[PDB]
């Protein structure tokens, strides 16, 4: 993964979830949504600039690392920026 | 480079292997976020 070793070599793998009692998706929502609204908005605006300045980089990272892909989606969901039905056009 | 906020966030959720359900298209999402989205 030369792309990552060059640009994104410190990508987090994620937490370990015990999916015999808790589903990843539910954790995903409670994870982002337990955070004060300022966070999601701060991340997404900051990120928005970053991804506008680096569309190739940003998109290719979302291509390979799905936690960010859905992390962005769920934050869009929790604030009401976008709905699930607005994400399926992306899907 | 990625800002630290992003890094922490990527780590706080399930491992990327627990995400292989429906997923979203990175390329569409980025073009969507850049042009079509305005974060409140």
């Amino acid at each position: 993964a030369n792309f990552l070793s060059q640009k994104f070599p410190e990508l987090p793998s994620g937490i370990d979830v015990n999916i015999n009692m808790t589903t990843p998706a539910m954790m995903i929502s409670s994870e982002l949504a337990k955070k004060p609204k300022e966070v999601q908005l701060k991340f997404l605006q900051k990120f928005q600039e970053w991804t506008r300045a680096h569309p190739e980089d940003a998109a290719s990272l979302l291509e390979l690392c799905p936690q960010l892909s859905f992390v962005t989606a769920e934050l869009l969901l929790t604030n009401g920026i976008c709905k699930v039905d607005d994400l399926i056009p992306l899907a | 480079e990625l800002p630290t906020e992003v890094l922490d966030l990527l780590s706080v959720i399930p491992k990327r292997q627990y995400f292989n359900t429906n997923l979203l298209d990175a390329q569409k999402l980025v073009n969507f976020l850049n042009d079509q989205v305005e974060i409140p």
